[PDB]
């Protein structure tokens, strides 16, 4: 239970807005990764560091995707993830 | 022998700080740079002094085990490596996991033909 | 404290034991033709650090020499990619490609395996 | 860059079989790997280790096929001197 409650504010049908408050703890980066909740092969990623909010792009419209944000204090250690089903 | 243990400890030590230090500078969880610069930095010098201690077998001890066992085993890891690829398989990014393992691994293996290649070359 | 003093010793400490640990296995088990002693060093460290990075994430709290000491250290020094790749390419100079890849796919699936079930005892060992 | 195991025999009994021998005296080899394959097609290469002591064996070999045997001297692991190969035909 990291990056604690988190949700989406955005619209376009290929484009996303995640935001979370993530204080206490301390957070070195997250890692956002994306994906269509089905094909595993489908899924992405990207880092943002200890700021807040990000944005992904480039969605299929009206296709059930899976959000993840995982949030790392130190390269390979991170505090357990929250994730998100929505659909674009 | 004792000199060989302290021949190993003090290239482990400094190949293993260089390591860290890199992995500071370099390092992201999403795509790690400072452990495969590590790695094939790593996998080159090891082709070099391979080629070097057999075209000078004579050479003592201590620097085979300094140079290359030592140094070049604490600049490089596995351990790390394999955590960071499982990192990413948990992740689900299954591309991204290939893609980095066969970077380390087919670079590596590239960079230490490289290594050889860089000292066959010049001692002709 | 990222880059205080403490830190060069536990790294350095851990590092030259698992490269100790690493050469005397080397001695022990390892030959050119099949190098047992990297794979079981690499195997092992692979192991370990799965085990080492579930008790780092279940307590972060802790305090930083002892993963800089444990892993980028011991598990650093114990571990080799240096070696393998040079004994992996002696292979296929020889022209044992078969031999390559068995050395090649050993360490990387095995490493990786390793690693999994070094997290799984950790979880398990937590329920 | 210099020969090694100096003096390398090879008896060729049988059309699947062949017996290697050598006299390597000093420098020290902590093991000989024996590499032997259909020449060329590098696959096929199999490969076995003796240590310090100076003759080998190869079994099963397919008859009338282009081998190539070579005997490489290792000192100490990953470092070797350089090789001598044999090319028969069983
Ligand atoms: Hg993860
Ligand atoms: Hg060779």
């Amino acid at each position: 239970s990291v990056p604690t409650k988190l949700e989406v504010v955005a619209a376009t049908p290929t484009s996303l807005l995640i935001s979370w408050d993530a204080p206490a703890v301390t957070v070195d980066h997250y890692v956002i990764t994306y994906g269509e909740t089905g094909a595993y092969w489908s899924y992405q990623e990207f880092t943002v560091p200890g700021s807040k909010t990000a944005t992904i792009s480039g969605l299929k419209p009206g296709v059930d995707y899976t959000i993840t944000v995982y949030a790392y204090w130190e390269h390979m250690y991170h505090y357990s993830p929250i994730s998100i089903n929505y659909r674009t | 022998a004792p000199l060989n243990f302290i021949a190993i400890g003090i290239g482990a030590t400094l190949g293993a700080w260089l390591r860290w230090v890199l992995g500071l500078k370099l390092n992201g969880a999403g795509w790690p740079w400072g452990t495969l610069t590590a790695n094939l930095v790593g996998g080159y010098l090891i082709g070099v002094m391979v080629a070097l201690i057999a075209s000078h077998p004579e050479w003592p001890a201590w620097i085979r085990l300094a140079a290359v066992t030592g140094f070049l085993g604490g600049l490089t890891t596995f351990s790390t490596f394999s955590a960071e690829t499982v990192d990413m398989l948990c992740r689900g990014v299954y591309a991204t996991a290939a893609a980095y393992a066969g970077a380390s691994l087919a670079g590596s293996l590239a960079m230490t033909g490289l290594g050889l290649a860089t000292v066959r070359l010049l001692l002709r």
